[PDB]
């Protein structure tokens, strides 16, 4: 009795559009730079 | 916004290594990778229903019921969000809501230098501090300097007073932390209390963690933030309805639990 | 992909949503997992939306120690199991995760793990039934509703019925080893054909009343 | 006004009787419309 | 609301202008076939109100195994019943004259003689201003025996006034509609709400039957 | 936009019946639910290199040499596109790129009644449209616009003489 | 209802002709153009008939 | 009586109050009194809130004379019911009147020929129920409830439960000559200790789902 | 909208049907543009 539906039952919000992205990225870092804490720094040439 | 299913977070790693410099010589570049992070987010629901006679007779006790009702609908949802933000939601059956004790990429709990605070002297509490600030350092290959650094102390609200374990010359732990340390903050919670289980006898946590990290040592454009609790709302009226002799008055809040984005800046022990 | 043909009228409506609006009665759950089921749990469903769920126990505490934190009052249901908790409804609330790879393919699943509304009671409620037996069935006014159940045996599922397959039977008619929805009506009339354990035709989704 | 919508109406029963039928009916229409493009000047 | 909202699609919007659009199939059913007339409901439609002319059956039976000359047959006997019935109240080339179809029926139109003249031709050399309409509803009126027999309905659309002085208006057949889409009212609940519409209809009412002519089983 | 990989379109099917008016008879509710379609997106280049002595020898006879070459590009990229959307690119493969004739959505490819229309006569030509459009017709519900408006008839380009 | 635009078949063209880039180098240049297209979009398969064969 | 112990959370409800919104049923009635039930008292309890009252007659026509007043439609009830006429409940529309010898005591009791309002149904009703059996029991969610009768020969209650306390009783475990109410389950999962005749144990606060 | 390039669109489909249609066709938008030249005045 119930008619025949034509496209097939589905969940119908898509999960992309239900994300919401933190502004920006996190950077990888790596070992400090310090040389110059240690023995300053002087520019002759 | 209380409506989205799921909260994304982005992490960029690049990559590049110089070469001496000559003109006519092959030009060196650089790349870039990068990885996403998803979290879920979990709606919780609380309401109130009143009628008429029972505010008229409960005004007669110098009692709000509506007033009452409408609190304890918010600190419901409270203790929803704060229980959801400690330990997520679900996180054992597939749902990806992890909270402040519960992250996957959190280093695992570590056995203190000192078996337990209960039992170890002033040397001991200092000592269990000094070697995870020095694992602190160590993971961040002294990026973080910890002297001029917001780092903070999150405590078992069952061994916060141990801070005040003295010698005979009246030298506390809170003297050496805040001397030593001017910038660590101490925090206590009684969820840290109990986290775990060894043998019929809960172990009380304790987390070393970085506030924030200036955008100058990481190059990162999202903030800095170690640890963020990802709350969409603490609070929305759904609605209301009015009908004859009662009202019924209905309210939400979401929550996407905790998300630790930098597990290196953070050093845990269980156990004191 | 869209519409490859043309019908002289829409359908009444798609199962697991409301077609009639009046009393009802609805509760949240977690859909836990048919593996987590510590019996044998026989009958296997993929938490299709028009099937019916079963109470496995409550999440309502937090935590892993002695002090723990009771946050919400969480049902933590099967799809099969013998304690009716509710039918599984309403698609919109959920969101589509695709399948196996294609993001907008199209799925009826809900993942494991997952939050679904599962109606106790509604004045009208689609829901795909089945045949409870290898011939031909009418359904009518006065037609009651019966769900397989997880523990439900091979020798009693020999057309092998999803595990919260909601069949439909006549008065003193419901096949073996099914457990009753009680107060549950169709109140649409529908014909199933003749089907066998291979075939067996997807009944046509039904009006029901619950309750 | 009613006068456009009479016209659109006379126009749609135009497209569906033959071609000769449609096009003299069309015609006609035309006629119409220049009828009253008389009238208004 | 929210979810839909998200996808560019208005849940609520949709929903109602499919609540309209239900309400118009169930507004054309009714306009065609009425609503329980078998029951003694008094709202009747184009195929079955009691004061038209007894349904009749086409000279050259059906037309799926007719040929050109049959087909012609049945069209020139349906006029020409017509124009009896009418007493020349046809303007010329059947102006105000609509032939509606069975749908299955209207691509026998497109059927020739083998000497290529279609029927489509025929009827623009005869009847050029005829207007041809096929109606999917027209299609299986009855039932012979299991066959769905397919109809022909020939009928004047309008009859000037000026002739009798009727103040009706002149149109033959009327689909009386109160009202196609009204807003019964909104409930507005805590955490959704509930919006009701209505629709009202009687049917198609024939106020003259002699400018219709019907075949049934072609 | 340019950069870009897909395309996604939807397609909505709602639901609902109506009932015959109550003041206390249950509301009926019509609903929806919703499909996607995704195709891939083909981006095609094309350049051209011009030399200055190429570019004073060329426009010494009235040529630009430049211009030329840019409308060269724009209409291979044209021949590009054309293909593209009556053939598609790499569908046997698996690119998700169909065109006008391998789409996936689209009715099994019939045979006409008459078979081929070169050995056939006039009354098989005829009896092939008719039946398509008999098809077509029936297909659509009669949904066809009077006199066939809205149709468009497209036919191989070596048996269009054979109207 | 539809609010796609009625059509049948769309044909997706992101941009029929773009400008890409110039270069320019010491006695002759470059210039590099593109096109998109996803193909063709069938919107509605129930309104299509094909033969082949014929 | 002050808090002597700070919890992390709140209890979900009090014994008689609405937990859950959605379709209910309640009607008007008077407390009457039990010492006025023909056939003695065999149960007997103190009017107390998350107990089953039921019918017993009508008091709707006013006047001892000829031609009466149905000034309103009123009906009389006792807490020992033979045809369930409602679980009382909604403690907030009453007044604190006394327990015999201290007016200011936490009282769920109403005095006799009282008012009150008897819920027929409840999306869910948070109550208590008692064990029918000595003997521990886990009642979860698809468990039934049934109200002892002031008839319930001595025999029979062997526990001294109360005249309308509540009871669950499993699915197929009822105890000897309880009413059932139809139609009503136990929505949330406790677990209830073993009890003796004289200590009893009162059944944990609990939602449950009537009609 | 544009009005001309409508009007370029419904000149092609016209040209590229049959004789009758085509002649149909260009007198329906003949008669449009005539009722838009007395919507104007």
């Amino acid at each position: 009795n119930f008619t025949a539906p034509v496209t097939t039952p589905s969940i119908p919000t898509p999960i992309q559009f239900l994300q919401t992205w933190l502004p920006g990225f996190v950077k990888v870092m790596t070992a400090a730079r310090k040389i110059d804490e240690i023995i300053g720094i002087d520019t002759v040439g | 916004s209380w409506e989205d299913q799921e909260i994304v977070q982005g992490i960029v790693e690049p990559a590049g290594t110089a070469v001496e410099y000559g003109d006519h010589t092959n030009i060196p570049l650089t790349s870039w990778n990068a990885n996403f992070e998803r979290r879920t987010i979990v709606r919780g629901e609380l309401g109130m229903m009143v009628g008429t006679l029972e505010e008229g007779r409960a005004s007669a006790i110098r009692l709000n019921s509506a007033e009452t009702k409408r609190q304890q609908a918010a600190i419901g949802l409270e203790i929803f969000r704060n229980a959801i933000g400690f330990y997520g939601w679900q996180s054992g059956l597939g749902n990806r809501t992890y909270g402040f004790l519960n992250d996957p990429n959190l280093p695992a709990f570590q056995t203190p230098p000192s078996q337990g605070w209960s039992t170890a002297d002033w040397a001991g509490i200092i000592g269990d501090i000094r070697e995870a600030v020095r694992q602190l350092r160590i993971q961040s290959q002294d990026q973080i300097d910890p002297k001029a650094e917001k780092i903070t102390l999150a405590l078992a609200t069952s061994k916060v007073d141990y801070l005040s374990v003295t010698t005979p010359y009246g030298i506390s732990v809170s003297d050496w932390i805040e001397q030593t340390y001017p910038k660590m903050r101490i925090v206590s919670a009684p969820e840290l209390s109990g986290v775990q289980m060894k043998a019929q006898e809960p172990e009380d946590a304790l987390v070393l963690f970085v506030e924030d990290v200036n955008a100058a040592v990481d190059g990162s454009t999202d903030g800095g933030s170690v640890f963020s609790q990802l709350v969409q709302s603490k609070f929305i009226t759904l609605g209301v309805e009015k009908r004859a002799k009662s009202y019924v008055e209905d309210f939400s809040n979401g929550t996407a639990g905790a998300l630790c984005k930098r597990p290196w800046a953070v050093v845990r022990y269980l156990g004191i | 992909m869209f519409q490859k043909q043309v019908y002289r009228q829409y359908t009444p409506g798609f199962p697991g949503d409301l077609i009639e609006d009046g009393p009802k009665r609805a509760r949240p759950g977690r859909i836990m997992s048919l593996s987590a089921v510590n019996p044998a749990a026989t009958a296997t469903g993929p938490n299709r939306i028009s099937r019916a769920f079963g109470y496995a126990g409550d999440v309502s505490a937090l935590g892993e120690g002695q002090p723990k934190t009771i946050a919400a009052r969480a049902s933590e249901v099967v799809i099969g199991g013998a304690n009716f908790f509710g039918v599984l409804g309403h698609p919109k609330h959920y969101a589509l995760f695709g399948s196996a790879g294609d993001s907008l393919a199209p799925s009826y699943d809900l993942p494991d793990g997952a939050e679904g509304e599962f109606f106790d009671m509604a004045t009208g409620l689609v829901v795909e039934i089945f045949n409870g037996a290898a011939t031909a069935l009418d359904l009518d006014y006065g037609d009651l509703v019966a769900y397989v159940p997880n523990n439900l045996p091979t020798a009693d599922n020999a057309l092998g019925l999803p595990a919260g397959a909601l069949v439909g039977f006549k008065a003193g008619s419901m096949p073996t080893g099914l457990v009753q929805i009680p107060n549950a009506r169709i109140v649409n009339a529908i014909s199933l054909p003749a089907q066998s354990a291979g075939n067996l035709v997807a009944g046509v989704t039904i009006v029901q009343l619950t309750q | 006004a009613v006068a456009a919508a009479e016209s659109e109406r006379q126009e749609s029963a135009a497209s569906e009787m033959s071609g000769e039928g449609e096009v003299a009916e069309l015609i006609s229409q035309v006629k119409a419309i220049l009828a009253r493009l008389e009238g208004t000047a």
